Formats: structure tokens, C-alpha cells, sequence
């Protein structure tokens, strides 16, 4: 089928900026590309049908554009209303397929995650189960990428991530990253890492324990 | 106005079936091609299933095919989505949605959580600290939703970030709730986390204390 691939993932804006959103798709699709708009915890709604056409009671401030395979949507004077996640959708085969999404959000300095690692409390470690918990906070963007390593073998498949909404305050997002392991094999290993790439990093960076160490 | 209400969802055991509903107002029901499209918790979009005005053509996801029946009652302004042998991997928000040109109305959402899981309280684990410090608790293997952590019994708000539950691969929730603070502070000030799971009437207030090891 016909693959939706949107850019950027984030884009930071102010409010009264002008905002272009990026959709191609994998093959033509002529103008049959709608967008739509997604808040926390509510449905999508739609804003813009056939490329470039605005649904009834959506604001002039909308508009796209393009055919084929290249498409966008623009904001022409952000409001505090339009931060949230953008989607694009093509309509010219079945299955009808979506991109990934585009989240505008409010723009603030980068902001280099404070990086902590929690070992396993001995409480959890009595049950039988390890849980280790790497936090990345107040950090902007919101693009991060979290690496487990673990006697420095790259894990995989083995971790969840959680992400704040970005917070009212100081426009930060936080991220929990949490590795869990039997306690066999979490006594198995000496060396826990979560190493942490971000915009507001040169290079990676890598808080670490060793386990029964202080 | 134009509007589609929805109900059905909740939860499901894995094997088990539900029936969502979806009802229509505000314009000819019968006139339209109507659909249903997925969000997985944390991600994008996924058309399920449509069906014609008439219910003369029916269209399926490959990941829904022979599992979800869509049908619709015209007279009653109804649609509906019988979803058998749920996996977990069906865990999402579920929409209604009218089509014209594109998707143009969509009901409210409704979540359906597959898991094996009775209700149990959570188990509370520190995460212990060692110019700022940070620490938190580890809400642990809990269902169903939601649990509420305050800190210092409502009186530090500031720097507190509790996350968002996931949905562990056991049918288990689990998130964390972490603040941080001045260092120079944890010589001298408590901070504790106060954990109320309500369902299973479980609640827990844990000190977090500064660890070396």
C-alpha cells in the first residue's frame, strides 16, 4: 500500500509564526490528501480535504497545498489553539493510510536532558524481578533516543518509554526509559547504562552503575 | 450538531470479543460510507474496517480481517464493530468516523484494553537519589487504571513529573513518578510519594531515602 511519511516529527513554533508542515507519499496519489488535526486525549479532526480545500468551521489560517506525492500545510499566524499533532491522509487507494504525525509545539531554547539511573530497590529485587529506570528531564525537543547497555551489550525488545505532555511552565517534555530483567539475570551483569542522545548533547551521554557497588 | 456518540469498549480478555456502537445525528446516515480507524496508546492512525451506505461493499485492514465484522443499522442511525478473538496488540482508542472525500466526522473515541489481568494494587519501589537530585517512585504491576501519586501529601508540586502508564506485556500497568529537588535539601527534608490505587483500595505512602549503593 501506499506508505504516508511526514516531516518534520517536531516542529517549534511561537505563537504568531508561520508553520509548514511536510507530507510525500510512496506514489502519486493526486490531490486526494486530507489533513488533520489531534489534541491530547481527543479524537483527530479534519481541517483540510483534497489538498486544499478547508472543512466547514475551520479557521482561514489553514491552507495547503501540492499533488502527487508532495504536499503541505501551513499556518499562517499560530495561535496558542493550534499546538498540537498534525496528520496527513491519502485517499487514493484502499487501504487509506495516515502518516506518522507531526507535532507543533511551543519553542523554548534546547534544553540537554538531566540524565539519572535508579538501580533496582532491594524491595523489588526480593520478588524476584529487576526493574531499572533511567530518567531524562526537562529536556527540549522532544526527539531522544535512549540506548540500554548492559555488560555493554546493546539491549533491545527488553524496555518501555514513557513521555510527559510538554509542561505549562518551562515548555519541557521528561521521558522515562525502564529495563526489566529476571533477577537471575540482572544478577548475571555488573555494568547498567543508559546512554542518551539529544540536541542539547555533543556527544551521547552515559550514566551508569555497577551492581552492589556504592 | 453533526455528531457520532460512541459506547461498548472497556475491557476484554485476550480470546474474548466486544461490540463497539456509534450513533449518528445531524445528518442522512444512510447516505454515507461510514468507518472505524485505531490509535494505539502513544501512536498514529489505523483505518480498521468501512461499509457502504447500503452495506453493499465491506472493507477490512489486513490486521482485522476475519476477526471484526462492521455492520450498520440505518433505521436505529447506527454503526457498529464486532471484534472477536482480541489480542492485545488491539489495545487502542477506537473512532467512528463518516467519510466524504476524507474523514470529515469522527465520534469521540473509545478505549479497548486487552488483558488477562484481575484487579490488584500496585507494589511501590523507591528510586533513590545519590546542585539537583532526583527521585521518585516505581508504581509496579497494577490494574486497571488509574492510580494517583501526590508528593508531601499534595504540598510539593513543583519539579513533579508522574508519567503515563504502560501497559506491561503481562497485562499489568506500571509507570513511575519522579520530582526533583535542591540537593543541599535532602540532608534535611522528606520527600514522600502517596500512591492511591482505588480499585483495589490500595494505598501506600513511601519515603524516599538518598542510597550510596
Amino acid at each position: 500500500d501506499i506508505q504516508m511519511t511526514q516531516s518534520p516529527s517536531s516542529v517549534s513554533a511561537s505563537i504568531g509564526d508561520r508553520v509548514t508542515i511536510t507530507c510525500r507519499a510512496s506514489q502519486g496519489i493526486d490531490n486526494w490528501l486530507g489533513w488533520y488535526q489531534q489534541k491530547p486525549g481527543k479524537a483527530p479532526k479534519l481541517l483540510i480535504y483534497d489538498a486544499s480545500n478547508l472543512d466547514t468551521g475551520v479557521p482561514s489560517r489553514f491552507s495547503g497545498s501540492g499533488s502527487g506525492t508532495y504536499f503541505t500545510l501551513t499556518i499562517s499566524s499560530l495561535q496558542a489553539e493550534d499546538f498540537a499533532v498534525y496528520f496527513c491522509q491519502q485517499a487514493k487507494a484502499f487501504p487509506p493510510t495516515f502518516g506518522g504525525g507531526t507535532k507543533v509545539d511551543i519553542k523554548r531554547t534546547v534544553a540537554a536532558p538531566s540524565v539519572f539511573i535508579f538501580p533496582p530497590s532491594d524491595e523489588q529485587l526480593k520478588s524476584g524481578t529487576a526493574s531499572v529506570v533511567c530518567l531524562l528531564n526537562n529536556f527540549y525537543p522532544r526527539e531522544a533516543k535512549v540506548q540500554w547497555k548492559v555488560d555493554n551489550a546493546l539491549q533491545s525488545g527488553n524496555s518501555q518509554e514513557s513521555v510527559t505532555e510538554q509542561d505549562s511552565k518551562d515548555s519541557t517534555y521528561s521521558l522515562s526509559s525502564t529495563l526489566t530483567l529476571s533477577k537471575a539475570d540482572y544478577e548475571k551483569h555488573k555494568v547498567y547504562a543508559c546512554e542518551v542522545t539529544h540536541q542539547g548533547l555533543s556527544s551521547p551521554v552515559t550514566k551508569s552503575f555497577n551492581r552492589g557497588e556504592c | 450538531e453533526v455528531q457520532l456518540v460512541q459506547s461498548g469498549g472497556g475491557l476484554v480478555k485476550p480470546g474474548g470479543s466486544l461490540r463497539l456502537s456509534c450513533a449518528a445525528s445531524g445528518f442522512t446516515f444512510s447516505s454515507y460510507s461510514m468507518n472505524w480507524v485505531r490509535q494505539a496508546p502513544g501512536k498514529g492512525l489505523e483505518w480498521v474496517s468501512s461499509i457502504s451506505s447500503s452495506s453493499s461493499y465491506i472493507y477490512y485492514a489486513d490486521s482485522v480481517k476475519g476477526r471484526f465484522t462492521i455492520s450498520r443499522d440505518n433505521a436505529k442511525n447506527s454503526l457498529y464493530l464486532q471484534m472477536n478473538s482480541l489480542r492485545a496488540e488491539d489495545t487502542a482508542v477506537y473512532y467512528c468516523a463518516r467519510v466524504t472525500d476524507a474523514f470529515d466526522i469522527w465520534g469521540q473515541g473509545t478505549m479497548v484494553t486487552v488483558s488477562s489481568a484481575s484487579t490488584k494494587g500496585p507494589s511501590v519501589f523507591p528510586l533513590a537519589p545519590s546542585g539537583t537530585a532526583a527521585l521518585g517512585c516505581l508504581v509496579k504491576d497494577y490494574f486497571p487504571e488509574p492510580v494517583t501519586v501526590s508528593w508531601n501529601s499534595g504540598a510539593l508540586t513543583s519539579g513533579v513529573h508522574t508519567f503515563p502508564a504502560v501497559l506491561q506485556s503481562s497485562g499489568l500497568y506500571s509507570l513511575s513518578s519522579v520530582v526533583t529537588v535542591p540537593s543541599s535539601s535532602l540532608g534535611t527534608q522528606t520527600y514522600i510519594c502517596n500512591v492511591n490505587h482505588k480499585p483495589s483500595n490500595t494505598k501506600v505512602d513511601k519515603r524516599v531515602e538518598p542510597k550510596s549503593c
